[PDB]
Protein backbone atom coordinates (compact mmCIF):
# COMPACT_ATOMS: atom_id res chain seq x y z
CA UNK A 1 0.00 0.00 0.00
CA UNK A 2 3.34 2.46 -0.98
CA UNK A 3 1.33 4.37 -3.34
CA UNK A 4 -1.43 5.29 -1.29
CA UNK A 5 0.99 6.59 0.88
CA UNK A 6 3.29 8.30 -2.22
CA UNK A 7 -0.19 9.99 -2.58
CA UNK A 8 -1.21 11.65 0.21
CA UNK A 9 -4.66 10.74 1.93
CA UNK A 10 -5.18 14.08 3.29
CA UNK A 11 -8.41 15.28 1.31
CA UNK A 12 -10.33 12.81 2.71
CA UNK A 13 -12.89 13.30 5.22
CA UNK A 14 -14.34 10.01 6.00
CA UNK A 15 -14.47 5.87 4.61
CA UNK A 16 -16.04 2.94 6.24
CA UNK A 17 -15.82 -0.39 4.89
CA UNK A 18 -18.76 -2.12 5.38
CA UNK A 19 -18.45 -6.21 5.15
CA UNK A 20 -19.61 -9.19 6.68
CA UNK A 21 -17.18 -11.79 8.25
CA UNK A 22 -18.85 -15.33 7.02
CA UNK A 23 -19.58 -14.74 3.34
CA UNK A 24 -17.40 -16.22 0.12
CA UNK A 25 -16.58 -12.74 -1.14
CA UNK A 26 -15.50 -10.63 1.26
CA UNK A 27 -11.54 -10.75 1.27
CA UNK A 28 -11.23 -7.73 -1.29
CA UNK A 29 -13.22 -5.36 0.60
CA UNK A 30 -11.12 -6.77 4.21
CA UNK A 31 -7.68 -6.51 1.98
CA UNK A 32 -9.16 -2.42 0.80
CA UNK A 33 -9.21 -2.16 4.88
CA UNK A 34 -6.02 -3.52 5.33
CA UNK A 35 -4.18 -1.46 2.69
CA UNK A 36 -6.53 1.59 4.18
CA UNK A 37 -5.92 1.48 7.71
CA UNK A 38 -1.59 0.90 7.33
CA UNK A 39 -0.26 3.40 9.49
CA UNK A 40 1.27 5.20 6.94
CA UNK A 41 -1.84 5.98 5.09
CA UNK A 42 -3.76 7.01 8.15
CA UNK A 43 -0.40 8.82 9.44
CA UNK A 44 -0.55 11.57 6.14
CA UNK A 45 -3.32 13.37 7.91
CA UNK A 46 -5.26 12.99 10.96
CA UNK A 47 -8.21 15.15 10.42
CA UNK A 48 -9.81 11.74 8.71
CA UNK A 49 -11.28 8.73 10.29
CA UNK A 50 -11.54 5.07 8.98
CA UNK A 51 -14.47 2.70 10.16
CA UNK A 52 -14.41 -0.92 10.05
CA UNK A 53 -18.88 -1.84 9.93
CA UNK A 54 -18.89 -5.08 11.33
CA UNK A 55 -22.66 -7.21 10.08
CA UNK A 56 -23.56 -10.72 9.90
CA UNK A 57 -26.69 -10.60 7.86
CA UNK A 58 -26.22 -7.62 5.79
CA UNK A 59 -24.90 -10.08 2.88
CA UNK A 60 -23.48 -7.60 0.55
CA UNK A 61 -20.18 -6.05 1.56
CA UNK A 62 -19.65 -1.88 0.82
CA UNK A 63 -17.03 0.60 0.77
CA UNK A 64 -17.89 4.25 0.49
CA UNK A 65 -16.34 7.58 0.81
CA UNK A 66 -16.78 11.21 1.09
CA UNK A 67 -14.33 13.89 0.90
CA UNK A 68 -13.45 17.26 0.98
CA UNK A 69 -15.50 18.79 -2.04
CA UNK A 70 -18.92 17.21 -0.10
CA UNK A 71 -18.77 14.16 -2.85
CA UNK A 72 -19.21 10.43 -2.24
CA UNK A 73 -17.58 7.71 -3.56
CA UNK A 74 -19.26 4.47 -2.95
CA UNK A 75 -17.73 1.34 -4.97
CA UNK A 76 -19.47 -1.71 -3.50
CA UNK A 77 -16.67 -4.51 -3.48
CA UNK A 78 -18.10 -7.75 -3.69
CA UNK A 79 -17.07 -8.52 -7.41
CA UNK A 80 -14.12 -6.29 -7.56
CA UNK A 81 -10.44 -7.14 -6.12
CA UNK A 82 -8.36 -5.05 -4.32
CA UNK A 83 -6.08 -3.36 -6.41
CA UNK A 84 -8.98 -2.68 -8.87
CA UNK A 85 -10.75 -0.85 -6.37
CA UNK A 86 -7.29 0.61 -5.00
CA UNK A 87 -6.42 2.38 -7.96
CA UNK A 88 -10.14 3.69 -8.97
CA UNK A 89 -10.06 5.12 -5.20
CA UNK A 90 -6.32 6.76 -5.57
CA UNK A 91 -7.44 7.71 -9.71
CA UNK A 92 -10.51 9.56 -7.49
CA UNK A 93 -8.93 11.00 -4.87
CA UNK A 94 -6.08 12.53 -7.30
CA UNK A 95 -8.57 13.98 -9.65
CA UNK A 96 -10.46 16.18 -6.17
CA UNK B 1 -6.92 -24.53 8.53
CA UNK B 2 -6.64 -28.21 8.99
CA UNK B 3 -7.58 -28.41 12.59
CA UNK B 4 -10.17 -26.20 12.16
CA UNK B 5 -11.60 -28.18 9.37
CA UNK B 6 -10.83 -31.82 11.13
CA UNK B 7 -12.17 -30.58 14.09
CA UNK B 8 -15.99 -29.49 15.54
CA UNK B 9 -14.62 -25.51 14.61
CA UNK B 10 -15.56 -25.85 10.92
CA UNK B 11 -17.98 -23.27 11.38
CA UNK B 12 -14.63 -21.08 12.24
CA UNK B 13 -13.03 -21.27 9.26
CA UNK B 14 -14.67 -18.54 7.05
CA UNK B 15 -12.97 -16.06 9.07
CA UNK B 16 -9.43 -16.60 7.91
CA UNK B 17 -8.69 -15.31 4.56
CA UNK B 18 -6.85 -12.68 5.77
CA UNK B 19 -4.47 -11.54 8.64
CA UNK B 20 -6.17 -12.79 11.40
CA UNK B 21 -5.04 -13.30 15.07
CA UNK B 22 -6.77 -14.87 17.98
CA UNK B 23 -7.51 -13.42 21.28
CA UNK B 24 -7.25 -16.33 23.33
CA UNK B 25 -8.98 -15.17 27.15
CA UNK B 26 -9.58 -17.57 29.79
CA UNK B 27 -12.42 -16.50 32.40
CA UNK B 28 -14.14 -14.54 29.56
CA UNK B 29 -14.47 -10.77 29.92
CA UNK B 30 -16.17 -9.34 27.48
CA UNK B 31 -17.19 -5.90 28.23
CA UNK B 32 -14.04 -4.24 29.18
CA UNK B 33 -12.01 -5.45 25.79
CA UNK B 34 -15.28 -4.25 23.64
CA UNK B 35 -14.68 -0.48 25.89
CA UNK B 36 -10.81 -0.98 24.98
CA UNK B 37 -11.26 -1.25 21.62
CA UNK B 38 -14.11 0.92 20.76
CA UNK B 39 -11.03 3.59 20.86
CA UNK B 40 -9.80 2.46 17.51
CA UNK B 41 -12.46 2.46 15.23
CA UNK B 42 -11.00 0.54 12.28
CA UNK B 43 -10.15 -2.53 14.18
CA UNK B 44 -13.16 -5.16 13.17
CA UNK B 45 -13.18 -8.76 15.31
CA UNK B 46 -15.00 -10.75 13.02
CA UNK B 47 -16.40 -13.42 15.70
CA UNK B 48 -15.48 -16.44 17.14
CA UNK B 49 -17.20 -18.81 19.87
CA UNK B 50 -18.09 -17.81 23.70
CA UNK B 51 -18.02 -21.65 25.44
CA UNK B 52 -18.59 -23.63 22.29
CA UNK B 53 -21.27 -21.14 21.06
CA UNK B 54 -20.26 -19.54 17.78
CA UNK B 55 -21.06 -15.47 17.73
CA UNK B 56 -20.76 -12.76 15.61
CA UNK B 57 -20.15 -9.23 16.70
CA UNK B 58 -23.14 -7.61 16.91
CA UNK B 59 -23.94 -10.61 18.61
CA UNK B 60 -21.02 -9.94 21.22
CA UNK B 61 -21.93 -6.65 22.11
CA UNK B 62 -25.08 -7.52 22.76
CA UNK B 63 -23.66 -10.84 24.86
CA UNK B 64 -21.49 -8.26 27.14
CA UNK B 65 -24.99 -6.82 28.15
CA UNK B 66 -26.05 -10.13 29.71
CA UNK B 67 -26.53 -9.59 33.23
CA UNK B 68 -24.34 -10.92 36.26
CA UNK B 69 -23.73 -14.31 36.41
CA UNK B 70 -25.33 -14.52 40.12
CA UNK B 71 -28.18 -13.04 38.63
CA UNK B 72 -28.32 -15.22 36.36
CA UNK B 73 -28.29 -18.43 38.50
CA UNK B 74 -30.55 -16.79 40.34
CA UNK B 75 -33.54 -16.06 38.31
CA UNK B 76 -34.21 -19.62 37.84
CA UNK C 1 -18.45 -34.86 14.01
CA UNK C 2 -19.28 -31.07 13.26
CA UNK C 3 -19.89 -27.42 14.83
CA UNK C 4 -23.47 -25.84 14.11
CA UNK C 5 -23.91 -23.55 11.42
CA UNK C 6 -23.51 -20.41 13.11
CA UNK C 7 -26.24 -18.02 12.27
CA UNK C 8 -26.51 -14.42 13.73
CA UNK C 9 -29.58 -13.48 15.56
CA UNK C 10 -29.64 -9.19 14.76
CA UNK C 11 -31.87 -10.30 12.42
CA UNK C 12 -33.48 -13.24 14.10
CA UNK C 13 -35.47 -16.08 13.56
CA UNK C 14 -34.20 -19.36 14.61
CA UNK C 15 -33.14 -20.66 18.25
CA UNK C 16 -32.31 -23.49 20.23
CA UNK C 17 -34.15 -26.82 19.39
CA UNK C 18 -32.63 -28.91 22.61
CA UNK C 19 -34.46 -25.91 25.11
CA UNK C 20 -37.00 -26.54 22.77
CA UNK C 21 -36.90 -30.85 23.69
CA UNK C 22 -36.85 -29.51 27.74
CA UNK C 23 -39.08 -26.73 28.10
CA UNK C 24 -41.42 -29.26 26.44
CA UNK C 25 -40.71 -31.54 28.57
CA UNK C 26 -41.21 -29.88 31.92
CA UNK C 27 -43.32 -26.95 30.58
CA UNK C 28 -46.78 -28.64 30.95
CA UNK C 29 -46.87 -30.06 34.34
CA UNK C 30 -47.73 -27.90 37.56
CA UNK C 31 -46.75 -27.21 40.51
CA UNK C 32 -45.96 -30.91 42.14
CA UNK C 33 -43.10 -31.73 39.63
CA UNK C 34 -42.00 -28.21 39.88
CA UNK C 35 -41.24 -29.18 43.52
CA UNK C 36 -39.66 -31.92 42.20
CA UNK C 37 -37.38 -29.32 40.36
CA UNK C 38 -37.02 -26.93 43.31
CA UNK C 39 -35.85 -29.99 45.26
CA UNK C 40 -33.63 -32.28 43.45
CA UNK C 41 -32.09 -29.06 41.80
CA UNK C 42 -31.29 -27.03 44.62
CA UNK C 43 -30.40 -30.10 46.16
CA UNK C 44 -26.58 -28.63 44.33
CA UNK C 45 -27.27 -24.96 45.32
CA UNK D 1 -36.02 -35.63 41.37
CA UNK D 2 -32.28 -34.39 40.83
CA UNK D 3 -32.69 -35.38 37.01
CA UNK D 4 -33.18 -31.06 37.46
CA UNK D 5 -29.88 -31.25 39.11
CA UNK D 6 -27.75 -33.49 36.41
CA UNK D 7 -29.65 -31.89 33.65
CA UNK D 8 -29.29 -28.28 34.98
CA UNK D 9 -25.29 -28.68 35.53
CA UNK D 10 -25.02 -29.49 32.10
CA UNK D 11 -26.43 -26.42 31.27
CA UNK D 12 -24.42 -23.45 29.83
CA UNK D 13 -25.07 -19.93 30.28
CA UNK D 14 -26.88 -19.26 27.50
CA UNK D 15 -28.23 -22.54 27.52
CA UNK D 16 -29.83 -21.33 30.94
CA UNK D 17 -30.60 -17.85 29.13
CA UNK D 18 -32.79 -19.47 26.66
CA UNK D 19 -34.38 -21.68 29.39
CA UNK D 20 -35.34 -18.43 31.86
CA UNK D 21 -36.52 -17.25 28.07
CA UNK D 22 -38.56 -20.12 27.57
CA UNK D 23 -40.10 -20.74 31.58
CA UNK D 24 -40.79 -16.84 32.13
CA UNK D 25 -42.65 -16.56 28.64
CA UNK D 26 -44.66 -19.19 29.81
CA UNK D 27 -44.73 -19.16 33.45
Amino acid sequence: AAALARLGLRPVKQVRVQFCPFEKNVESTRTFLQTVSSEKVRSTNLNCSVIADVRHDGSEPCVDVLFGDGHRLIMRGAHLTALEMLTAFASHIRAR
Amino acid sequence: KPFLEDSKYQNLLPLFVGHNMLLVSEEPKVKEMVRILRTVPFLPLLGGCIDDTILSRQGFINYSKLPSLPLVQGEL
Amino acid sequence: EALAGAPLDNAPKEYPPKIQQLVQDIASLTLLEISDLNELLKKTL
